[PDB]
DNA sequence: CAGGAGAAGGAGCAGAGCG
DNA sequence: CGCTCTGCTCCTTCTCCTTTCCTCT
RNA sequence: GAGAGGA
């Protein structure tokens, strides 16, 4: 499966849809969520 | 080996599809107690039932309470199992309400709860999706060699 | 209540059965019709039958195209393959009892267009080889040993009936359940 | 039933049958290797054995499964074959030499754990409650998942109304060839496509080439006497004369002219065309004789089904119907893989022998068995790699399947038991097709009607139920003789005119003959099956929409036991239960005495089944042993599952595998990649009759929490819980995570 | 009316499943008016008004004879005659091979003669006989069916399954100012682009209102404007 | 339903075949073809019972209760023979009908 | 036509014979039929169903 | 439920031995299906309304449906009284066998309790065929989401 | 492995003009 | 008056799409 | 790389 320049660009994980319109950003985390009524909205 | 404690945010199931997360861990005295001083280990919200129709879970609670009071393991099997009438008879023989709904005392105000509380043993199983393995944060670090992205 | 016996005779070598897929029984109550038959060709080691029935030219013969497209063809060729089928016995009634005889070969005869093949082969002229192909090879390598016909007979019936229960062959060690188990 | 035939019995029985029959079958298949030179030199594989050096009198010493798991080795047993090699002096001599190492399925007839009782297992660091049926390759537990597929050698007709097109394709599958013989309907005209012929051959021509050349017997084999069918089929009957009139030889020449199959040796076009009808058209039926009536009538019945679909739709058969599907276990897949590897090994060995013996002089024969031991690494390496990686690369069928083997899941006990007895759909994605992902009512008792990976495989992956036995190929030849005895005239003794006037009995998809009084024949055959004359898995049933008495004998059919009820009353008779409870009649004397019988999906069509004994009206012919066996091993965890809503049961079946708890008795002597353990597991209060049988009360995953169903503290709004401190402190939900780290101190070439 | 309907309107597909043409009658207070118009806008095959078809030879010629039963024509109150059926056959012979001569002998027994080479007459005549009882005699050859529906308050109108909007508007017995199909592209072809925009907006609003969801119509209008 | 219709048809076939056997007692050229289970269990008699019930036996006591094969017609079927590859193929005549027998329980 | 000739059973075909006379016969057979005009009708009675009248 | 079953049974026998007045749009079989579906829906609605009106004050499902916190009156009617018709793909359960849904009913049977009707509430407990039909509906929903 | 929708060549007729 | 280009219109056979990712292994 | 949770 040679990755032609066309393969590198096209596709869902290609440069346009995986690196240009939507990247991985720094200063971000991801964790489970739990409720907290005492916490005000916003 | 790593010994893990049920931290806040761990996932518990209820053997009926009532998966949930540990919302809060509260002290024993800040918990409802019955006439005998029993405090619940888990306080499941009552809103999980009316839209998911897990009547099997209510019957499981009643059968478990009646069996443990009678000192025997009750059977919940598809198309059969321990009938509700026998379990309610056992429950009323021991001095408990026929529907398994005890009358509790609020643990923070020390007065009666104005509604009888469904109270009994339910077999809860702890699932592997623990928050300790899912917390993840980044400020700076490794970047992809090709596109120089995280 | 009345006993209606039957006895099986010897093999008398092999007698075959011909089934004409085209010729039906008469629509009336008297299906006693049989076409004139002659020039029978047999083929052993491949079990081939070829039966020739001449046709009357006074009723729907089409004398022109028969010789224009083919040769002087006036008889349809019925070709057939004799398939073996055990347990098939032919029965006839001589006395109150019934006489059986093994068949061991049944053939369904269907029309064969030999003249079309001949016309095509005349018009065109101007290493295990396993499987049924090999059999087909035999079928078109050596064949067609000629044979005659005979309408009506009595010696076959006599040779089948002369058994006269001289060997009843009633000995049987097995029983109902044993035979059921050993089908 | 579970004592004599456990939950993990598909894998075990399939692998045992494989190692007992298919090894010798493949050996006798490729029993000879020849050469162009030296005609007095041949190798004859007299016999083959697994783990049995010669007589020996004892199975060879195998590494215990846990030792293989810890050392990252591969659990396997040697394969010893017999040798017959000649000599220039014409002397025949014998030898017994290893040819490779075949991996051994856990708890099979070859594994040491076979018949080990609580002491041998303890001494071998093996959990007594472990399911088995999985291989240990490279120290990893890999299980060959049961594969579901469409029934081979069976007619499946689908009416694509989207265009007005119907079809009659059959994926005839032999031990060497597998090809689809579609019978499409284009321009109101029936055709016959193929992967080996050019394009859309008319049906009348192929029927003439198959022997039925009368051109009127075609109308009596495809339409019978229905006026509404003859006009539909009259359109394509004139295509055997529109181009030109045809005879059998001419039709064979026409079909062979457009044959796309190539000839490696020169063959006549007519000769090849006959081949195209002899074997190429239908690999299932090989007509190695001078009469093609069986194949001709097979094509005629395909065309009859197509015309029936044309006259009125809704007479087609659903592909998703469970009776139309077969299950292939680990035994058959390993048979295929070993046959491919063995033929490659024989080819390589023959090439090496020819290379060594090519020398004109001093071509010594001594030590002719060196290259065999050189190549014996290749077979075992290929076998282990193909099992481990899950990519089954084959060349004889040009078949490539990926993901056959899965790593055995170790989260709970129920997870490891439910990964076993799992079925994977053949469909890749089935994006929008809501057909194979639906819950067909035909799977009642055959598949767990609640357990299914919720999500993107929600309907594709299914699991076997409790009462369920997968069939195996019993016989094919004796049943033909039994039918002929039973009173059906053969296929070469019935005229086409009367072929559709009475029921025709189809044996395993191919027409055998026509028999009057189908009910009497069915009853007598069922009585013979019940009394033990034939195998219990041979299923005979009656179809009335097309008058047929089908008999199915091939393996892979899903069967379940049911109590036979006579007129009005059952056959258990209340005294066989007493003997069963006493200790005799271990569910096998129940089959021998004809009290219970195995029904597959198709035979249930002809049956009337009672849910309980109190519902038996004097017309039903079967009784359910128990209605709670419609749920699999996982779904037996739920208490009172008949009161919940179905998605709740499905979610429980999904998330019960990922519940931490006790895993095995040797869970502390085990070094796995990731183990979750419960410090204080507790037996459930509200048990289930299923969980006693699968030993879930001995290795539970959970604790009996004193729940108070009440809105408290506000921190439990949406599915959130309120855990009680001072109970976590006393130990509640306390768990342990064990993770292994491996290190290999490789020796470099330097 | 689910997600697939929104997808069909969004993608502006040239063919949709189940296109419905609502047609309002000029006079709908009586079913007699509601059925005479219906027969004009249905694919009325010859087979329903042929009553038999035969193929008859002669000494040196052959033909196909079909006797139209006037009883069914009168009972179906169809507005067509023998000449209408003949001209319909001749004009719709586009699908067929050829047709130039039609004869009437008595009580509407139409005979079509085929005359020419070997076997051409027989094969051509057999094909013509097979393909004769399906030519659309009266109506629109783009309609699966048409059903009279009764609206509330006593009104009624005809719902048609097909793509003949222009013909349905043109045929008498209906009001052309109020007759609409589900197909957006058809409305675009027959009523300009503004009517296409109106149809897009109205159909999207109807699909998302029948499903009970509350989407503001201004977003729908913006989508229609973007599309058109 | 099916069982009653099958029994009625079997009785009709029993009486019909008894009439056929009585009628074909004349022996000009007519035959009849029987189908039997193989293996030759080892003759007997085609014993007719009261109310038109027909059954057969062999040397072993076995009552093969099966009577009446297909009533197939419009297929002219005749029987011939073969005599040692010499002048042979003597037409033994046609057959009237067919009988198939079957062991019962 | 949907007719089959005896001794051949193939489908009957109408052919333009000598002097343009339509003769009915089967190929591959020594069979013909001097045409009587074939006044025997190959009539197909189309299954028309019930109809309702309002006018 | 017995009254509804009696009406459906007489409708089935009328469709079998004789013919029923076909609706102006559908055919005979579709008319039968629509009529029995409508009758079952009506009886389920009536018994559900009876159950809801007979439910006492301070009832947790009743309060959670009145205030709208969770569920609705349909859910509590199914949990208490009955869960009538298990429609799959817009109609009753299809045929999983030859002219049948399950091998536990007579051939060519279209009466309720044989083609997807669950007269048992979740409290009472589902009969095996009712359980299978409800499982079919639930899996249909699960597959629909994905 | 299915489903949807365009672009590009054969292919079979109308239509026009004609010597 | 057939004959011979254009031109149009089918008809068939081809190509490019099918969430979110979020982990582990 | 591809096997499977997961929401
Ligand atoms: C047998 C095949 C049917 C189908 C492919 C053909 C046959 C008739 C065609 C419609 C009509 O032409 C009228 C409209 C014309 C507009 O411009 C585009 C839309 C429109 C509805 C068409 C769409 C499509 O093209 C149809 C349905
Ligand atoms: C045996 C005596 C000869 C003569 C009486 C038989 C033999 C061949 C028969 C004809 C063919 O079958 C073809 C046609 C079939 C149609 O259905 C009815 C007419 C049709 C012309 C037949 C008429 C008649 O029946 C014939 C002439
Ligand atoms: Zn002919």
């Amino acid at each position: 499966p040679i990755r032609g320049f066309c393969q590198r660009l096209k596709g869902k994980q290609g440069r346009f849809r995986g690196n240009l319109s939507g990247k991985r950003v720094d200063f971000s985390g991801r964790t489970v969520i739990s409720p907290d009524p005492n916490l005000s909205i916003d | 080996r790593q010994n893990r404690r049920p931290e806040l945010g761990d996932k518990f199931s209820s053997r009926h599809g009532q998966k949930g997360v540990c919302g809060i861990i509260v002290k024993q005295e800040d918990m409802p107690f019955n006439d005998q001083g029993i405090v619940p280990d888990i306080i499941m919200n009552p809103h999980g039932f009316p839209s998911r129709m897990t009547v099997g879970k209510m019957i499981e609670l009643i059968s478990g309470k009646a069996g443990v009071l009678n000192g025997t393991l009750e059977y919940g099997t598809c198309f059969g199992g321990s009938k509700l009438e026998d379990m309610s008879k056992i429950l009323v023989d021991q001095g408990f309400n026929y529907s398994g709904k005890d009358m509790l005392y609020s643990g923070i105000t020390g007065e009666c709860l104005q509604a009888y509380i469904f109270f009994g043993p339910i077999y809860y199983q702890k699932l592997k999706h623990m928050v300790l393995d899912k917390m993840h944060a980044r400020a700076r670090g490794p970047r992809a060699v090709l596109t120089r992205q995280p | 209540i009345e006993e209606f016996p039957l006895k099986i005779s010897g093999e008398e070598e092999s007698l075959h059965v011909f089934q004409y897929a085209n010729r039906p029984r008469l629509v009336g109550r008297k299906p006693a019709e049989h076409p004139f038959i002659s020039a029978a060709r047999y083929k052993p080691k491949s079990h081939l039958w070829e039966i020739d029935i001449p046709l009357d030219e006074q009723a729907f013969y089409n004398k022109d195209k028969a010789e224009s497209e083919w040769n002087g063809v006036n008889v349809q060729t019925l070709k057939g393959v004799g398939v073996e089928n055990n347990g098939q016995y032919a029965a006839f009634v001589k006395d109150m009892q019934v006489y059986l005889v093994p068949i061991e070969r049944v053939a369904q005869l269907k029309p064969f267009f030999k003249y079309i093949d001949d016309a095509n082969v005349t018009r065109k002229q101007e290493n295990r080889l396993t499987g049924s192909l090999l059999a087909h090879k035999v079928a078109d390598e050596e064949a067609n040993i000629e044979l005659t016909w005979a309408e009506g007979t009595f010696e076959q019936f006599k040779d089948t009936i002369v058994k006269e229960a001289e060997d009843k062959t009633l000995v049987a060690l097995e029983k109902q359940e044993d035979y059921i188990d050993n089908l | 039933f579970l004592k004599v035939k456990g939950l993990v019995k598909q894998h075990l029985d399939s692998f045992n049958y494989f190692v007992d029959t298919d090894l010798k079958k493949i050996i006798k298949a490729n029993q000879l290797i020849l050469s162009d030179v030296d005609p007095e030199f041949y190798l004859k594989y007299v016999d083959i054995r697994v783990g049995k050096k010669s007589s020996s009198s004892t199975k060879d010493y195998l590494t215990p499964p846990h030792e293989c798991r810890l050392r990252d080795m591969t659990y396997s047993a040697p394969i010893y074959v017999d040798i017959e090699y000649t000599r220039g002096r014409n002397i025949i001599m014998h030898k017994d030499v290893e040819i490779g190492r075949m991996p051994i399925m856990l708890r099979s007839n070859k594994c040491i754990l076979y018949d080990a009782d609580e002491s041998k297992m303890a001494k071998l660091n093996e959990c007594p409650l472990d399911p088995g049926g999985y291989f240990i390759v490279n120290g990893t537990e890999k299980v060959i998942l049961v594969q579901e597929q469409l029934s081979k050698n069976r007619i499946i007709v689908e009416a694509d109304e989207k265009k007005g097109i119907v079809q009659a394709s059959v994926t005839s599958s032999t031990h060497e060839r597998k090809s689809k013989t579609y019978v499409i309907t284009k321009n109101g005209k029936i055709y016959l496509k193929h992967n080996s012929i050019a394009e859309e051959i008319p049906i009348a021509i192929v029927l003439k080439a198959c022997g039925i050349l009368s051109d009127l017997e075609i109308m009596q084999l495809v339409c019978g006497n229905d006026s509404s069918y003859q006009d539909i089929f009259a359109v394509n009957l004139e295509e055997s004369s529109k181009l030109d009139i045809y005879t059998q030889q001419q039709a064979l020449e026409y079909i062979g002219a457009k044959v796309k199959t190539m000839r490696r040796q020169k063959l006549t076009i007519l000769q090849e065309g006959i081949e195209a009808i002899a074997t190429t058209v239908i690999a299932h039926l090989t007509v190695e004789a001078l009469d093609f009536r069986e194949k001709a009538l097979y094509i005629a019945m395909m065309t009859r089904r197509v015309v029936m679909a044309m006259y009125n739709p809704k007479m087609i058969d659903d592909r998703d119907y469970v009776g139309n599907k077969r299950l292939e276990l680990a035994g058959q897949l390993i048979s295929l893989l070993f046959e491919d590897l063995f033929k490659k090994f024989n080819n390589d060995f023959k090439l090496s022998i020819d290379k060594v013996l090519k020398k004109p002089n001093r071509a010594m024969e001594y030590d002719a068995l060196l290259s065999i031991n050189v190549h014996s690494n290749n077979i075992t390496s290929g076998l282990n790699r193909a099992i481990s990686t899950g990519n089954w690369s084959l060349k004889r069928f040009k078949m490539e399947r990926a993901g056959v083997t899965h790593v055995l899941s170790r989260l709970s006990y129920i997870s490891a038991l439910g990964m076993m007895t799992r079925i994977s759909s053949q469909f890749e994605k089935s994006r929008k097709v809501s057909g194979p992902r639906a819950l067909q009512p035909s799977q009642f008792g055959m598949l767990c009607t609640a357990d299914t990976p919720e999500g993107e495989a929600c309907g594709l992956v299914k699991n076997l139920a409790l009462m369920t036995h997968i069939t195996t190929d019993d016989e094919e030849e004796p049943i033909k003789k039994l039918c002929y005895v039973l009173g059906v005239e053969d296929i070469t003794l019935i005229d086409s005119a009367s072929l559709h006037l009475n029921y025709g009995v189809y044996l395993n998809g191919t027409l055998i003959g026509s028999i009057r009084f189908p009910t009497k024949f069915v009853t007598q055959f069922r009585h013979l099956r019940r009394t033990g004359k034939v195998s219990e898995f041979i299923s005979i049933y009656s179809n009335s929409h097309q008058m047929a008495v089908h008999i199915a004998t091939d393996g892979g059919r899903i069967c379940r036991p049911l109590i036979i009820v006579s007129d009005g009353q059952s056959r258990v008779k209340d005294i066989h239960l007493r003997k069963l409870l006493d200790g005799e009649l271990d569910f096998d004397d129940f089959l021998k005495l004809g009290l219970v019988e195995y029904l597959d999906v198709n035979e249930e069509n002809d049956s009337y089944i009672a849910l309980y004994e109190k519902d038996i009206v004097p017309s039903m012919t079967h009784l359910e042993i128990e209605p709670f066996t419609i749920l699999g091993a996982v779904a037996g965890l739920i208490p009172y599952p008949h009161h919940n809503q179905s998605p709740r049961n499905t979610y429980q079946c999904a998330m019960g595998k990922q519940a931490i708890g006790a895993i095995a008795y040797n869970q502390f002597k085990r070094i796995d990649t990731l183990l979750y353990l419960m410090t204080y597991p507790q037996q459930p209060m509200v048990k289930t009759k299923t969980i006693e049988l699968i030993d879930y009360d001995k290795l539970p995953a959970g604790q009996n929490a004193t729940v108070a169903v009440m809105s408290y503290s506000g921190y439990d709004i949406e599915d959130a819980l309120v855990l009680n401190k001072s109970s976590i402190d006393r130990g509640f939900g306390r768990c342990e995570t064990r993770r292994k780290t491996t290190t290999v101190l490789k020796r470099y070439a330097n | 009316l689910g997600v697939p309907r929104i997808k069909e309107i969004i993608n502006a597909s040239k063919v949709i499943s189940t296109p419905i043409i609502n047609a309002v009658l000029v006079n709908d207070n009586d079913e007699r008016a509601a059925r005479v118009v219906k027969g004009r806008v249905e694919k009325t095959l010859l087979s329903d008004v042929a009553f038999y078809v035969q193929d008859v030879y002669k000494d040196n010629l052959s033909f196909i004879q079909v006797r139209i039963d006037l009883g069914t024509i009168d009972k179906l109150q169809l507005e067509l005659t023998i000449e209408d059926i003949a001209v319909a056959i001749t004009r719709a012979s586009k699908l067929k091979i050829q047709a130039s001569d039609v004869n009437i002998i008595g009580k509407d027994r139409i005979a079509i003669n085929v005359f020419p080479s070997e076997n051409d007459v027989f094969y051509r005549m057999q094909q013509l006989r097979r393909a004769l009882p399906d030519v659309v005699v009266k109506g629109l050859p783009d309609i699966s069916r048409a059903v009279i529906n009764i609206r509330d308050d006593g009104k009624r109108e005809l719902l048609v399954e097909g793509y003949g909007l222009r013909d349905v508007m043109c045929t008498d017995g209906v009001i052309g100012s109020r007759t609409t199909t589900n197909h957006v592209l058809e409305v675009f072809s027959v009523l300009g682009i503004e009517a296409a925009r109106y149809s897009i907006i109205r159909e999207i609003n109807y699909t998302m209102s029948n499903h009970g969801m509350s989407v503001d119509p201004r977003h729908i209008q913006l989508l229609g404007d973007v599309m058109t | 339903k099916e069982a009653a219709a099958e029994l009625e048809l079997l009785n009709a076939d029993h009486q019909h075949i008894l009439r056929k056997l009585k009628k074909m007692n004349n022996k000009p050229e007519r035959f009849m073809v029987f189908q039997l289970p193989t293996r030759l269990p080892a003759v007997g008699s085609i014993r007719v019972h009261k109310s038109g019930k027909l059954s057969v036996k062999i040397g072993n006591v076995v009552m093969d209760i099966g009577k009446g094969a297909e009533t197939t017609f419009l297929q002219d079927v005749i029987a011939l023979s073969i005599a040692d590859d010499a002048s042979s193929a003597e037409l033994l005549g046609r057959v009237d009908g067919k009988i198939v027998v079957t062991p019962q329980i | 036509m949907l007719s089959f000739c005896p001794s051949c059973n193939n489908m009957l075909l109408i052919t333009s014979g000598d002097s343009g006379v339509y003769t009915l016969a089967c190929r591959s057979c020594p069979y013909e039929f001097p045409i009587e005009g074939i006044e025997i009708y190959d009539r197909k009675k189309l299954p028309r169903k019930e109809v309702d009248d309002v006018l | 439920v017995e009254i509804a079953y009696h009406k459906c049974d007489e409708l089935i026998t009328l469709f079998n031995k004789g013919e029923l007045e076909t609706q102006p749009g559908c055919n005979e079989e579709q008319t039968l299906e629509a009529k029995i579906g409508g009758l079952l829906s009506k009886v389920r609605e009536e018994v559900g309304d009876v159950c809801i009106n007979e439910l006492d004050n301070w009832n947790a499902p009743l309060i959670m449906a009145t205030c709208g916190s969770k569920g609705s009156t349909l859910n509590v009617s199914q949990m208490v009284a009955v869960v009538g018709q298990q429609i799959i793909s817009g109609n009753r359960v299809p045929d999983g066998f030859q002219d049948r849904s399950l091998p536990h009913f007579p051939k060519n049977s279209k009466t309720p309790q044989s083609k997807g009707f669950v007269r048992n509430s979740f409290f009472s407990g589902l009969s095996p065929p009712e359980f299978l039909f409800h499982a079919i509906s639930g899996r249909e929903g699960l597959v629909d989401t994905a």
